[PDB]
């Protein structure tokens, strides 16, 4: 179990890991969250109390590094850093736990959650989304655009997503227009499955982050992306049984996760009655389509 | 963005533009067969794609083979059409494509978006104005061309016959849009209209009868009359 310390914390501010969350007062004797479970990549973000505007966090792996975070008065962040020292970190983290400085990742032990939204998310294929050069670890905020969007006007503090655009030639082969537009089989198998995410592990990472960044930050252009890459599936007639069957749990996950308050503005009203009830597998995502039709019918 | 009242002279300029509508492409009778159950038999349709200043007409002709063992024809009607209209323009010289295609139906703008991928630069814009250009096959000559038609057949013609000699592309679009609003309101009437004055003929090269500037301001009043009469049949008003 690995431990994040915190110099300190001089602003008022709403402190995430993963799915929970716990308010910090200014100045208060805060240093840290310990017991957080090691092998799956985490979220630590970040609400001020003065700014609600710009959520902000950083994900990282425990795997990879010793790291820590210290507020910074002049950009006005809790900022994430690297100590490679490991004697001085296991001695401030130690200190700290003696003292009782530290909250503690609240796992239930039943509970799967986290890794369920995680199970594909992928610490060193963040290095193509957000290429930081130096970091480890990967910084992204409420406002953060996509590459894609730079081009409908920063990409390297950009998210780096695969661009997917049903209207484009990569999506339809020349003579195949009516085909390829109507079935999308060929751009999920051959494009997408088989030329850059090399398979569908890698495919259900980045929809599982891209999901992740809209829940956790509000970031539009990662719900963009997570519809996207699900219309995608949903409107392909070819489509192996086992991504299916994987697809739904994923969703299901997602959806039960959901704040049932930020419905309206995560959810593409669209997009989800196509898939679930127009699309080539409008039959096959049965675990997801019974938690949106008692979670959230007004949708549809 | 959408083509209406208010952008209306735009289709008058010096950018090439071309109209397509896809209301003739798919056509069928509906009968009833020996069980008395019904089906459907498809007969020849046209693309009706238009230079609105100019006057040019690329006639399509898609003949009912092109339907032969296909599925979800008012599906793919749309795609032919899309399909047809890419093929002509790059049969076109560079000089002589369009800078703009306005579909007269919005189910059309995504087929042809996608078969135009290689034209970036050609807009694909709906319209807000209600064309008549449905009643294309109710001018004699295109319905009979269509309808001799054996095989798959693209016919040029000015829809504008000689118009554009004594009038502005504005004023012959004006022109002809009321013609076809009256043939689609009440062909009867209107062929009736059109050919009632047997020493006014049309020319062999003509699609409409060689008025005299006087008979075609006779000719016009007759076909406001028609349409706000059927308006009143219509409504009772
Ligand atoms: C092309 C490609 O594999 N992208 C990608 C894969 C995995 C992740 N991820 O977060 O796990 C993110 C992006």
């Amino acid at each position: 179990m690995n431990t994040v310390p915190f110099t300190s914390a001089p602003i008022e501010v709403t402190i995430g890991i993963d799915q929970y969350s716990f308010n910090v007062k200014e100045n208060q004797p805060f240093h840290g969250i310990k017991d957080i479970p090691i092998g799956h990549v985490h979220v630590i973000h970040f609400q001020h109390a003065d700014n609600s505007s710009m959520r902000y966090g950083y994900w990282f792996d425990c795997r990879m590094g010793n790291f820590y975070i210290q507020y910074d008065p002049k950009d006005g962040l809790y900022k994430m850093m690297e100590e490679r020292d490991g004697a001085k970190f296991e001695n401030i983290v130690h200190n700290f736990k003696e003292r009782q400085m530290m909250v503690s990742y609240p796992k239930i032990d039943e509970d799967d959650t986290w890794y369920n939204l995680t199970e594909f998310v992928q610490m060193d294929k963040i290095r193509k989304i957000v290429r930081k050069d130096e970091n480890q670890f990967s910084y992204v905020d409420s406002s953060m655009t996509t590459v894609q969007e730079n081009e409908l006007s920063d990409p390297a503090h950009s998210l780096n997503y695969t661009v997917i655009n049903f209207k484009s030639r990569e999506a339809i082969r020349p003579g195949h227009e009516m085909e390829d537009f109507l079935d999308k089989s060929y751009y999920l198998n051959t494009v997408m499955l088989q030329g850059i995410f090399k398979n569908s592990s890698n495919y259900f990472g980045e929809l599982q982050f891209a999901f992740l960044n809209a829940m956790f930050f509000g970031n539009y252009g990662s719900s963009l992306q997570w519809h996207a890459m699900i219309e995608l599936i949903c409107s392909s007639a070819t489509v192996p049984k086992h991504m299916l069957d994987k697809l739904d749990e994923i969703l299901y996950y997602q959806i039960k996760t959901l704040p049932e308050q930020y419905s309206d503005i995560l959810l593409n009203e669209r997009v989800w009655n196509i898939c679930l009830y127009s699309s080539f597998q409008k039959n096959s995502l049965h675990n997801t389509e019974k938690i949106m039709e008692n979670k959230y019918p007004e949708l549809l | 963005g959408a083509m209406n009242s208010s952008n209306y002279a735009e289709l008058f300029n010096n950018d090439i533009k071309l109209f397509v509508d896809d209301t003739n492409v798919y056509r069928v009778t509906v009968h009833k067969t020996f069980e008395g159950n019904v089906a459907t038999k498809a007969i020849n349709g046209c693309i009706f794609t238009l230079n609105p200043k100019t006057g040019h007409l690329f006639l399509k002709i898609i003949h009912t083979s092109v339907w032969a063992g296909q599925k979800r024809l008012s599906q793919l009607a749309k795609w032919k059409t899309a399909e047809e209209v890419s093929a002509l323009v790059r049969s076109l010289p560079k000089e002589e494509q369009p800078k703009q295609i306005i579909v007269t139906r919005k189910a059309m703008l995504d087929p042809l978006e996608v078969h135009m991928l290689d034209f970036p630069n050609i807009a694909i814009r709906p319209t807000e104005l209600r064309l008549p250009f449905s009643a294309a096959m109710s001018i004699d000559k295109l319905s009979d061309v269509v309808m001799k038609a054996t095989e798959p057949q693209m016919v040029l013609f000015n829809i504008y016959d000689d118009w554009l000699d004594r009038i502005s592309s504005y004023t012959a679009f004006s022109r002809l849009t009321l013609l076809l609003r009256a043939l689609k309101t009440n062909e009867e009437s209107a062929k009736m209209i059109l050919l009632s004055d047997p020493t006014i003929t049309i020319k062999s090269y003509h699609l409409w009868p060689s008025f005299t500037d006087e008979q075609w301001i006779t000719i016009e009043s007759q076909m406001r009359d028609l349409i706000l009469t059927e308006y009143g049949r219509k409504y009772n008003v």
